[PDB]
């Protein structure tokens, strides 16, 4: 019902101003104070700042690091909040969530003090932002040469996701395809592995597909 | 700013266990704490606000309380879909600040990893980089120590880790560690080793290879 959706980019160039958008539906957005919260890879939640609705003055406040370097504005008739990042750097990589502050029992924010104490009850799904000079591309697949283990290294691709199967689906026992991790280059890399009896060295082929780049690869993994 | 300190960092529990997670504030904040759940790849979900009010639509097995400085989230009783991370947040005054999170996973018996090392393929080196991969397979608990050694020289700062989500049928984890070196650096040295330290191992296990053989 109530829903937020962030957009505004995967790979973004360093130094160039960045605008994220948070589009709302299913609720009366101008009643709500809106926050931006980001999550760097493997890190915890970091509040960037928030902006009040018009009825509470519409002022905005930010974490210390963010003051003057980020901005928030809202277009109520378009049911959208924006986050502008002036001069993004690698430090700004992460998932950016948009969230609303819940109002209380009396359809109100608090009368004393800060006033935003009913929790962030609606969150967007998040938009992944990667600050880098790299370009979109499919992955390079390299064998991980051989109870024994072998696998495929699926390296240097953007964006997510890729899909990996083994022997076109016929091999599933002992397969572990690892979460993508972001490299310093800004591109993802991942390994898929399977344990196998050293006597069987049966043929082994990993089939990696990366739809965003129309890339299908089948690599033979021999000793 | 007000800082929030969550303990423990990690917790192992069984379905049916009563689970207690604690958050400590650097300053007295009365009842102004929220609790969230977050699962991998998803946005957080509000569970509690004003330190103890259950959010509408959140099951009543979740409760919480606090004393102005120490706040406690309680799951009574733990259910399968509750294995996740839990995060506290102070709502007392800006800047809003969060705890670093508590990971709740499913308890099982200690299982040592099977360790494997993979040299870089011959095709990758032609492109100028060498990735060395260490695999830790089917272990528990999640805590593992991986030390890369090159010609017996300890490595720092040139590897990246990836851990699977806890396996659905056997509750183990698997972990990959990837050492990156330039091709030139990779050919100045011979012996590439991955040393693994884990609760299930009586002593650390080392897998290695000599380049070219």
């Amino acid at each position: 019902a109530e829903q937020l959706v962030e957009s505004g980019g995967g790979l973004v160039p360093p130094g160039r101003s960045l605008r994220l958008s948070c589009s709302a539906s299913g609720f009366y957005f101008p009643d709500y104070a809106m926050a931006w919260v980001r999550q760097a890879p493997g890190q915890g939640l970091q509040w960037v700042g928030f902006m009040r609705g018009w009825a509470y003055g519409g002022s905005a406040q930010f974490a210390a690091f963010a003051v003057g370097k980020f901005a928030i504005s809202r277009d109520d008739g378009r049911n959208v909040v924006y986050l502008d990042v002036k001069n993004p750097t690698f430090e700004d990589t992460g998932v950016y969530f948009c969230a609303r502050e819940q109002r209380n029992k009396d359809y109100r924010y608090g009368q004393e003090g800060f006033g935003y104490s009913y929790g962030m009850d609606v969150w967007g799904r998040g938009t992944t932002v990667v600050v880098s000079t790299a370009s979109t591309k499919g992955p390079s697949v390299f064998p991980l040469a051989p109870t024994a283990a072998l696998g495929c290294l699926v390296k240097d691709y953007f964006p997510e996701p890729v899909t990996v199967s083994w022997n076109s689906g016929a091999l599933t026992s002992g397969v572990h395809t690892f979460p993508a991790v972001l490299q310093s280059s800004g591109l993802y890399s991942l390994s898929s592995v399977v344990t196998v009896p050293s006597s069987s060295l049966q043929t082994y082929i990993c089939n990696v597909n990366h739809k965003p780049s129309n890339t299908k690869v089948d690599k033979r993994v021999e000793p | 700013d007000i800082h929030m300190t969550q303990s423990p960092v990690s917790l192992s529990a069984s379905v049916g266990d009563r689970v207690t997670i604690t958050c400590r504030a650097s300053h007295f904040i009365a009842n102004y704490v929220n609790w969230y759940q977050q699962k991998p790849g998803k946005a957080p979900t509000l569970l509690i606000f004003e330190s103890s009010t259950l959010q509408r639509g959140v099951p009543s097995r979740f409760s919480a309380y606090g004393d102005g400085t120490e706040f406690t989230l309680s799951i009574n009783t733990l259910q399968p879909e509750d294995f996740a991370s839990y995060i506290c947040q102070q709502s007392h005054s800006p800047p809003v600040t969060f705890g670093a999170g508590t990971r709740v996973d499913q308890k099982r018996t200690v299982a040592a990893p099977s360790v494997f090392i993979f040299p870089p393929s011959d095709e990758q080196l032609k492109s100028g980089t060498a990735s060395v991969v260490c695999l830790l397979n089917n272990f528990y608990p999640r805590e593992a120590k991986v030390q890369w050694k090159v010609d017996n020289a300890l490595q720092s700062g040139n590897s990246q880790e990836s851990v699977t989500e806890q396996d659905s049928k056997d509750s183990t984890y698997s972990l990959s560690s990837t050492l990156t070196l330039s091709k030139a650096d990779y050919e100045k040295h011979k012996v590439y080793a991955c040393e693994v330290t884990h609760q299930g191992l009586s002593s650390p296990v080392t897998k290695s290879f000599n380049r070219g053989e």
